[PDB]
């Protein structure tokens, strides 16, 4: 309310809330494994250099990709968000447990990792007129795919 | 119903108007307090040009016997809503009409009253975009203006606002008269038994060359254009966050006024409804007849 | 309607002592070093200053005679009893001496000469000369001749410790 | 999926355009920021691209109506939003059909104001 008008200082709870209120945004209903681990990732800060634009595909790249798998840099044991089953592990075991904080974290670290270092920086390199279009469609199309 | 939500859309605008006043005081909140360091490192520039130009004298013949033109330089905030300081700064000027009155205002609201009040005495304004902090270029622009407006000028005056305490905003002037009269007064201090408290610094002043007294005399000027403007901007913030403070007063009046009216019109609003459906109720059952009971009456 | 002159609110008036009048032994200069309407120093008893003025370099000590000193762009050094030094550049103003024992240097601008940067003031002086040699009219390489006495000036000041 | 797209663009503009409408009339235009006017500046020309003649209300209007295709409104407003019209004068974009009667009408707009300007040149 008081950033409306005033530049808007960006602290880290404003960082994290404007995540929090775009990862809301969906059109299907999220499996719980997919929608929990998306809002503990926002919680812990992992998403404060990650644009607001791109939330959405990178929320898509964790639940529907694997980019530790991709380059050959996963070292996560079971804690793999392929495997739907780890839903109920989950359920009966708080993400703020020893059994499974410990890799959840390094799986969150790593694709937080790879997410900037290959997929944001080609986004913020976009410079033409078709490749905008093409970056702006994929969005659009990871705003109601998740 | 259209009625009843007229007084709601109405409402809707007024709670708005809070949150964009609401977003307002608290810019001008944190300009006020970057301001505030002025509060701590004011008043010790100014000494000896209180000696330069100190001088207490009658209000009536110092203007009476305007044989050349007085140029007046009114500051003024470039924004409004910042209260009753450019109107009383206007009452200020008014009070000092004369056939020889030259006006060269500051800011922009300064141009637009003094454009159409005057028209026949204003000659052109300076504008500053509140962007940089007031600095001695500033001054140095509102002094070379002001002599190039009129170089034979009996006096240059600035009506300003001095900040005294958040809530307490006077007005100001600082009269500096030009060089041949400085001159002359400096010349009668330094000989003469009167005025002995600027004895002493008016003969530092008749050894030194010429130069240097004119250099002086414009250095001291625009020090206390400098004063006056870096014044009149802290009493603009300190108003401006009073002024919208009222603001929020008389819209949440309104807000209390609108309210009621809504609240009073939806009971209105069932109450009658209800009546006429009833009325209605009642003219049907009014209106129909009972037949003849055909029932064993006999036996009974 | 009379309205008050913008220095009746200010309450730290200067003190002038009369001639005819005891003469007095002090030790301590009360300097007011001041930058564009803020005081750097305020009333701060300090044993000596150093001024550069258009005629020349003046040590003002306690009970120096009544003067005025148009400064030009150059440093000047503040000196405390303790024996320490702080030394700033002006670039101009004026420097009003009482006999009273006070000196109020009202400068445009006064920075310590720590914050100034030697190698930031030579390129300086390297980009106005080339100007000077093609700047367009007299009037146009007298200002940057200007530039460069102030640059130059810094240099010197810097260099010199 | 591009009409899709599209539409949704043009209503948060328009949705957006609103909420700032409360704060230029508030604190004035001036105070909006470089994003913002933006915005308005680009809002508004849709709010008039909108509008169109029709072939029947000629009458009312004084001037012929268009049929715009489906194709040709996509690709007007698709290129209004990502700014490719941006220096074209607001008033093109009022009572026209597809963006090539606003391209022509701005010509004609620049035509009669040069001659204006070359009335009060003689002037
Ligand atoms: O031909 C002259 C004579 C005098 N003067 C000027 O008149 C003033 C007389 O100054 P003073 O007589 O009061 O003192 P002083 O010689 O000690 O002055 P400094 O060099 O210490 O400043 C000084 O500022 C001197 O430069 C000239 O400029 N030209």
């Amino acid at each position: 309310a008081d950033s409306v008008g005033g530049q808007q200082v960006q602290t880290i709870p404003m960082i994290r809330g404007a995540r929090f209120v775009a990862l809301f945004n969906q059109k299907q209903p999220s499996y719980f494994m997919n929608a929990i681990v998306s809002l503990y990732a926002c919680l812990n800060g992992y998403l404060d250099d990650v644009k607001v634009q791109y939330v959405k595909f990178y929320e898509y790249l964790l639940v529907h990709r694997d980019l530790g798998i991709m380059y050959g840099t996963a070292k996560n044991k079971f804690f793999y968000m392929y495997v739907q089953e780890l839903n109920y592990l989950i359920r009966f075991f708080t993400l703020n447990s020893p059994i499974l904080h410990g890799e959840l974290e390094e799986m969150l670290k790593q694709h937080t990792h790879l997410f900037l270092q290959h997929y944001q920086s080609k986004m913020n390199a976009i410079k033409s007129e078709k490749d905008v279009k093409a970056l702006k469609n994929l969005l659009y199309s990871c705003k109601r795919a998740v | 119903s259209g009625k009843l939500r007229l007084y709601k859309e109405k409402l809707e605008g007024y709670n708005r108007f809070y949150s964009i006043v609401k977003t307002i005081k608290m810019v001008t909140l944190a300009k006020y307090r970057a301001a505030q360091g002025r509060i701590r490192t004011r008043d010790f520039s100014l000494r000896y040009t209180e000696l330069a130009f100190s001088k207490p004298q009658a209000s009536r013949d110092a203007v009476v016997a305007a044989k050349n033109a007085l140029v007046y330089i009114p500051i003024t905030t470039n924004r409004g809503s910042c209260g009753a300081l450019n109107s009383n700064i206007v009452r200020c000027i008014d009070s000092v009409v004369s056939s020889k009155m030259v006006l060269m205002p500051v800011g922009k609201r300064g141009i637009d009253s003094f454009s159409k009040l005057y028209p026949d005495e204003f000659r052109y304004g300076i504008i500053n975009d509140m962007k940089e902090s007031m600095h001695f270029g500033y001054a140095t622009f509102v002094i070379e203006n002001a002599y190039e407006v009129s170089k034979d000028a009996d006096r240059y005056q600035v009506i300003f606002n001095r900040f005294v305490s958040a809530g307490v905003q006077r007005n100001a002037v600082y009269n500096i008269p030009s060089y041949e009269k400085w001159k002359e007064d400096l010349a009668d201090a330094a000989s003469s038994d009167n005025q002995k408290n600027r004895y002493l610094f008016a003969n530092a002043l008749q050894n030194e060359e010429e130069q240097l007294i004119r250099d002086f005399f414009d250095f001291h000027a625009a020090l206390a254009v400098l004063n006056a403007v870096g014044e009149n901007e802290l009493s603009e913030q300190a108003a401006r966050l009073v002024a919208v403070e009222g603001q929020l007063t008389n819209i949440s009046s309104l807000q209390q006024r609108t309210s009621s009216l809504y609240n009073k019109t939806r009971q209105f609003g069932i109450t009658a409804a209800l009546i006429e459906i009833l009325s209605a109720m009642s003219s049907l059952e009014g209106n129909a007849m009972k037949g003849v009971r055909r029932n064993k009456f006999w036996e009974g | 309607h009379d309205l008050p002159e913008g220095f009746e609110f200010m309450e730290h008036k200067v003190v002038n002592k009369d001639i005819h009048a005891p003469h007095e032994n002090l030790e301590t200069l009360r300097l007011t070093l001041t930058r564009q309407d803020e005081f750097l120093l305020r009333e701060e008893p300090v044993k000596c200053v150093t001024v550069t003025g258009t005629n020349g370099e003046y040590g003002i000590y306690p009970g120096h005679a009544y003067k005025i000193v148009q400064l030009n762009p150059s440093p000047l050094t503040v000196e405390y009893t303790d024996g320490t030094t702080k030394k700033y550049f002006v670039s101009g103003g004026f420097a009003h001496i009482n006999n009273e024992g006070s000196c109020d240097v009202n400068t445009v601008e006064c920075t310590l000469l720590d914050d100034l940067d030697l190698a930031i003031a030579e390129k300086e002086l390297a980009a106005q000369q080339a100007a000077l040699g093609s700047a367009k009219d007299d009037k146009a390489k007298s200002v940057v001749e200007i530039r460069i006495s102030v640059i130059e000036a810094v240099i010197a000041a810097l260099k010199h410790h | 999926v591009d009409h899709y797209n599209v539409a949704q663009d043009v209503v948060q503009m328009l949705t957006k355009y609103r909420e700032l409408q409360d704060i230029i009339a508030v604190l004035g235009i001036d105070e909006l920021s470089e994003e913002d006017k933006l915005i308005v500046d680009r809002a508004r020309k849709l709010v008039k691209f909108l509008s169109q003649p029709f072939q029947v209300a000629e009458v009312f209007t004084g001037m012929t109506g268009h049929y715009v295709q489906l194709d040709d409104t996509i690709d007007s407003f698709s290129g209004l939003l990502m700014g490719t019209y941006d220096q074209v004068p607001e008033m093109a974009f009022y009572m026209v059909g597809g963006i090539n009667s606003v391209l022509e009408k701005a010509k004609k707009m620049a035509e009669e104001a040069a001659e204006l300007e070359k009335m009060r040149r003689a002037r």
